[PDB]
């Protein structure tokens, strides 16, 4: 399948600088085998928060060739794995051979290859690394939990994004969550015999912070302390949940980069071969 | 002695106050100097922390 | 690993100058060469020369 | 996109035990069409978390037929249409037909190639189906933890099933287990205490309401619309002013936390690398035998 995406008739003037946008990806709505450009595009910049959320419920689609009457692009995912392409990084830090790359939507705004003629501006994605893109939405949401190069929040989403946050913690406390919550102190004692252990433990780590402030008692036995044990389902109940925190604020990694022959690491600006996930 | 713009440019960060002891003065009151010494000192770590 | 052939295409452009000079006549001459203000008289053709 | 080894000549005998290792997974670096054996090695005995949290920068790849000269690899990310392959199962249990199988670290007691010629070591790592790894992790650690805080050293429950047949769960000093696994546990509760107390902490009122009429109604409320009990989350008391040396600054904890636990979830594999899609065959593959596979 090949999305083709139609033109209205464009001016010189920026007719060539949709040229140069050979290798970015763009978020229809609807998977029809036709589109007209005028529905694939996105607003100017506003509510980075709101924006990546907005990409969750839309499938990308990179594009490859632009010709005078008619622009191609390729859903990206909906049925392949291994649909070798390739698609431009944007980002300012430059991704390195091996690792994914997630969809974050641009900050400062400033992206916006803004047509005259149509009457309409686009505003393309960027694309960063999976290490750095969670570390982004970490920092954008926690400034979000704040209010009860950086945008202030709307306070009409961002209640959105607390509630998610404030549901997936919630479901941590489990009545056998309370037993492993009882060894705090008898953990801040096993990290100080080795190097390891202590270099575990954060420094600012919000725990430490109490084990030293608050003695708490034995547990109480839970119900039936004989038939079943409750640490063990708590822990694969965090395990189920961790596994998915990432995406349930961010994007999924999307594709991961492979490259046969060309120099390890590829520049901003730079296109790159990759395959998706 | 031309501070106005240094200030004028420098102000771009919102706020810190680390300590007030170093920068501050205060208008005394009557009944002074014996037990005004006393209510001073009283609370003087309330100004360093 | 392995490399590809690179190529490169590259344009550039002229620069543009000019120059000048000055070969002002007198007046006298001016009239002389034209033979409006010559009399026949052999010290004319002289001039004129 | 097949790759070969060179394979720097070892000896008769230790041959023979390289070739019967045809259908484990290896874990490359670059995709080049070339490679050395020195490359692909680990030591057998290492720190769990980090290997685990090597195995996302590499790429598998299933090692098939070997000749004295080289072995011949095939990636399993790039692909085209997800051709079939073999697989050599060797997990601590089997798989049926028609799952999905993940890349785990020798979590249990380990196993490990020692090419004494060559004077070097492989890992190959366990091949389980999904739900049963995602559970043998927290049995491991689960017990673990029990053991930490010196309580009762023994329950008798510390056993999988898995298609009839109980396993064992192999005592848990046997290779480094005591060392080889400190650190995925502690890594993992400290995280777990974290987030609770990052909670507790904005929500100081949680513990305190109904025992079966507050806290339901709360969390059936917060799962709801925007009532959300006004501000649940109480305005924490005003910081320090950063250089005494008592600050706490509970949201800059909060992004930490779930920056660590981000990066935590991701590098714990779950994420299916393969389907068995067995044919004409036994429809249960038990350990040690090979089984059908198509890459996802």
């Amino acid at each position: 399948m090949e999305v083709d995406i139609a033109l209205p008739t464009l001016s010189p003037g920026d007719l060539s600088a949709l040229q140069r946008c050979e290798g970015r990806v763009v978020f229809l709505e609807t998977l029809r085998r036709h589109a007209t450009l005028r529905e694939v595009a996105l607003p100017c910049g506003g509510d980075v928060l709101a924006a990546m959320a907005a990409y969750r419920r839309r499938f990308a689609a990179v594009i490859t060739r632009v010709t005078p009457h008619r622009m191609l692009a390729t859903p990206l995912g909906v049925g392949g794995r291994g649909q070798s392409l390739v698609l431009q990084n944007t980002g300012p830090f430059d991704l390195t051979n091996g690792d994914h790359v997630c969809l974050v939507p641009p900050l400062l705004g400033d992206e916006c290859l803004r047509l005259t003629s149509a009457n309409l501006e686009l505003r393309f994605p960027m694309t960063l690394p999976l290490a750095q893109a969670r570390e982004l939405t970490a920092r954008v949401v926690a400034r979000a939990a704040e209010t009860l190069q950086l945008p202030p929040p709307h306070r009409d989403n961002a209640e959105a994004a607390t509630r998610s946050l404030v549901l997936n913690m919630i479901f941590l406390l489990n009545e056998g969550a309370v037993i492993l919550l009882s060894l705090i102190p008898n953990l801040l004692t096993l990290g100080a015999q080795d190097g390891y252990a202590n270099a575990v433990i954060q420094l600012g780590s919000a725990t430490r912070e109490l084990g030293q402030l608050v003695r708490q008692p034995p547990p109480p036995l839970p119900q039936d302390h004989a038939r079943r044990f409750c640490v063990f389902e708590a822990l694969e109940a965090w395990i189920a949940s961790a596994s998915r925190l990432g995406d349930t604020l961010g994007t999924r990694p999307v594709a991961r980069v492979c490259i046969f022959d060309g120099p390890p690491t590829v520049p901003p600006g730079e296109k790159a071969a990759v395959v998706e996930v | 002695l031309d501070v106005d713009a240094t200030l004028a440019a420098l102000r771009q960060e919102p706020a810190e106050v680390q300590c007030a002891f170093g920068a501050y003065v205060a208008d005394a009151r009557p009944d002074a100097l014996v037990g005004l010494m006393q209510r001073f000192l009283e609370e003087w770590p309330g100004m360093m922390p | 690993p392995a490399d590809q052939p690179v190529h490169n295409y590259m344009i550039k452009r002229l620069d543009r100058r000019s120059l000048n000079a000055a070969f002002s006549i007198a007046v006298e001459a001016l009239g002389l060469i034209s033979g409006e203000n010559l009399d026949g008289t052999h010290i004319s053709s002289a001039m004129r020369l």
